[PDB]
């Protein structure tokens, strides 16, 4: 069947990844996506704002039919990084004919003293060594905003076989996080150097790396 | 200068209809009212003509989900104080709150009109209402209601 | 289809740590909201794999900022029901409702897993710092219930936060605790132990010792 939808589409608006707005090579982009879009008023007319001034350069994506028997309807703004980092509010203005009026969201970054990461790389415990693999461990504590990127590197090559924890909140407003790299014990007792990247905007480069091996 | 029904703030896309014992902003007219489907433009003030001319009466046409309707807003103690929560082309609303100074006074599982049938002093305040458009949330404006002795 | 306006009702499980030690009374809570001064007459039935239950204690309506009621009751549950993954029902009924609302939880389904514990000294890196970090790994339990804490010379330390658990690739969890600690107890050479409450561990429960060495 086709449900009712009797307060029309609802917006959600997300932010660009962290390691987008830090690194200039790549591409921070705000999505506005818009859901409970009917059939029989499928079309979604986006205006952007950055503090207040219209922009033109969005991208509009072609409309996505739900299981549900409703539109996703999305809208992509890519955005310059200073201004992300720099505190721009990000507006996204949404009108479609089953709305009263226009649905308008606002993004932007936390607001807050940045804090710098410190990061700290932790051996395997000596009661895991006794498996066939470990795991090498990255701490990230001390930061805020909650906005970080962290990765896994071994002698130029990037580390895929890791997890990280959502950032949490810790006693003194600022966050902390671990990221787990699970690697084959042969290649920990071989003296492989691991290495953990940290990048958030209060580092230096937005870039850091804490090493870890064998002794 | 009779409104049917007697609501003069209204929302967009409601019937308004008005009656004689016309001048829309001190200006002539189709014919000698049926509003069939109101929008912002239809606001403003409106007199009428054929015997003498009428007092002005004023017509606000308002954008929203939701609209807190009274007949006026300044009460005598003990009138009644009728307010109705209106939502847009009529659209079912549920979980229905109508607050006072900003705490919630009377709740209603389905829309219904908050009628107090005596004003008190303490009935004075800005009030407002809520409610669930399917599981949209949404909210009125505020008004402001006063009372005098 | 969707309902329209009425009471809604939350059901909420009991504390993990509540169902594995014996020392504690795990609870079973069926919260009703948005009642309103009309008709504030709520009927509780609980039903137990099917089995209607009495002994459940209900608590007396409460008035809300909102101006509606709020009536909780809270059913006492035995700790090896809740983890042989007993479904736990809850029926409401009120005259505002056309038909009862019905709502029903257990423990997450799936074979269990022993979590592995693994406490981890600071980083040399960190020892320049006023305060440092203990951390406690835990890893390859199932499912997610569980309860972490630390302990010294037997008494709760203050200051520590525990990472949500996060699904490895595997289908098990893990998590990091980490215990702040001023770094001259640590230097002094004092004695912190993780301790850790699964149901997957012989007496639900473990513990992992760490100091300066
Ligand atoms: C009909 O169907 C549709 C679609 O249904 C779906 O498909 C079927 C098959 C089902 O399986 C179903 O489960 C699927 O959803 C229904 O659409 C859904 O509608 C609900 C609401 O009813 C939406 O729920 C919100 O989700 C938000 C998070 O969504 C993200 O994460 C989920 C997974 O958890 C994804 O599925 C979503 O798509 C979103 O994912 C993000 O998408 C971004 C854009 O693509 C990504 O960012 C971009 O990524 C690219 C690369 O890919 C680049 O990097 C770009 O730079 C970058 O911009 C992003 O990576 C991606 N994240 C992922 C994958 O993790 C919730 O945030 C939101 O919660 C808020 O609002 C709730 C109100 O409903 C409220 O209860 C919550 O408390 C919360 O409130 C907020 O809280 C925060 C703090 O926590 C505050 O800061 C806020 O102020 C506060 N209030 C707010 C915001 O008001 C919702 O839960 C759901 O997203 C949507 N699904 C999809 C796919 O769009 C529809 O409802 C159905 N209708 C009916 C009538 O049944
Ligand atoms: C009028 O007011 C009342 C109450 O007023 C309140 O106080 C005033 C001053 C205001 O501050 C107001 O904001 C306050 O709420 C309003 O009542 C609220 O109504 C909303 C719904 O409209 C309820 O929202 C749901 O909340 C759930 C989470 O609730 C807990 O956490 C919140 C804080 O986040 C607490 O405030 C709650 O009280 C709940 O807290 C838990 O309570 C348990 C029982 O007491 C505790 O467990 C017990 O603990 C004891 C120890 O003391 C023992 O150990 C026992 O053994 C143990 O049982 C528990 O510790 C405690 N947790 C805490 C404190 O963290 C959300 O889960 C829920 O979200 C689900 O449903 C949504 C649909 O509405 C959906 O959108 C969500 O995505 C989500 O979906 C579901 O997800 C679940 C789980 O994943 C799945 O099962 C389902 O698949 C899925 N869908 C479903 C079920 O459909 C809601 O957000 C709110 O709880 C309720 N508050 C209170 C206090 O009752 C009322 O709405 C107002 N009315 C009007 C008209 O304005
Ligand atoms: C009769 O006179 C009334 C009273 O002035 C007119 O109402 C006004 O109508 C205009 C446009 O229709 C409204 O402006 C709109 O709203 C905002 C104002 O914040 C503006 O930013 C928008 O761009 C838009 O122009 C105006 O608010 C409204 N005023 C009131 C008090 O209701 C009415 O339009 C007149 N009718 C005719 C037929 O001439
Ligand atoms: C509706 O929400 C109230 C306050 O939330 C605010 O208003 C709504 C429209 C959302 O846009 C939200 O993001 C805003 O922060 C709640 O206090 C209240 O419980 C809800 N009302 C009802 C009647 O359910
Ligand atoms: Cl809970």
């Amino acid at each position: 069947p086709a449900p009712e939808l009797l307060g029309g589409p609802s917006v959600f608006l997300f932010p660009p990844k962290p390691k987008d707005t830090l690194m200039i090579s790549r591409t921070p982009e705000v999505t506005c996506v818009v859901v409970d879009v009917s059939h029989e008023d499928p079309e979604v007319k986006f205006n952007w704002y950055v503090d207040g001034v219209e922009v033109h350069n969005a991208k509009t994506k072609p409309r996505e039919e739900q299981y549900n028997s409703t539109y996703r309807v999305v809208s992509v703004l890519t955005v310059l990084h200073q201004d992300w980092l720099n505190g721009k509010e990000y507006k996204c203005k949404v009108s479609n004919k089953a709305l009263p009026a226009p649905i308008e969201k606002t993004i932007s970054k936390a607001k807050g003293q940045p804090r710098e990461p410190q990061v700290y790389t932790l051996p395997p415990s000596r009661d895991e060594l006794t498996k066939n693999q470990v795991s090498l461990t990255c701490l990230v504590k001390g930061f805020y905003p909650s906005d970080i990127a962290v990765e896994w590197e071994s002698n130029g090559q990037p580390e895929n076989n890791y997890k990280t924890t959502p950032p949490v909140l810790d006693s003194d407003g600022s966050f902390f996080l671990y990221s787990k790299l699970t690697v084959d014990k042969s290649r920990w007792q071989q003296g492989n150097v691991f290495s953990c990247s940290v990048m958030h905007e209060a580092l230096h480069n937005h870039y850091t790396q804490k090493s870890l091996s064998l002794s | 200068v009779f409104l049917e029904p007697q609501w003069y703030r209204v929302l967009e896309k409601d019937s308004v209809t008005l009656k004689c014992q016309w001048f829309h902003n001190e200006s002539l007219i189709s014919s000698q009212y049926f509003i069939d489907a109101a929008t912002v433009d239809d606001s403003g003030e409106y007199r009428c003509q054929t015997s003498t001319l009428s007092d002005p009466v004023q017509l606000e046409v308002h954008i929203g989900w939701l609209l807190l309707q009274a007949p006026r807003w300044v009460f005598k103690e003990e009138d009644p104080i009728h307010l109705r929560c209106h939502s847009w082309k009529n659209t079912a609303l549920h979980k229905v709150t109508y607050l006072q100074n900003g705490k919630g006074r009377k709740y209603f599982h389905h829309n219904s009109d908050f009628y107090i049938p005596k004003a008190t002093l303490k009935d004075s305040g800005s009030y407002f209402c809520r409610g669930l458009v399917g599981s949209k949330n949404v909210s009125s404006e505020t008004v402001q209601i006063t009372i005098t002795q």
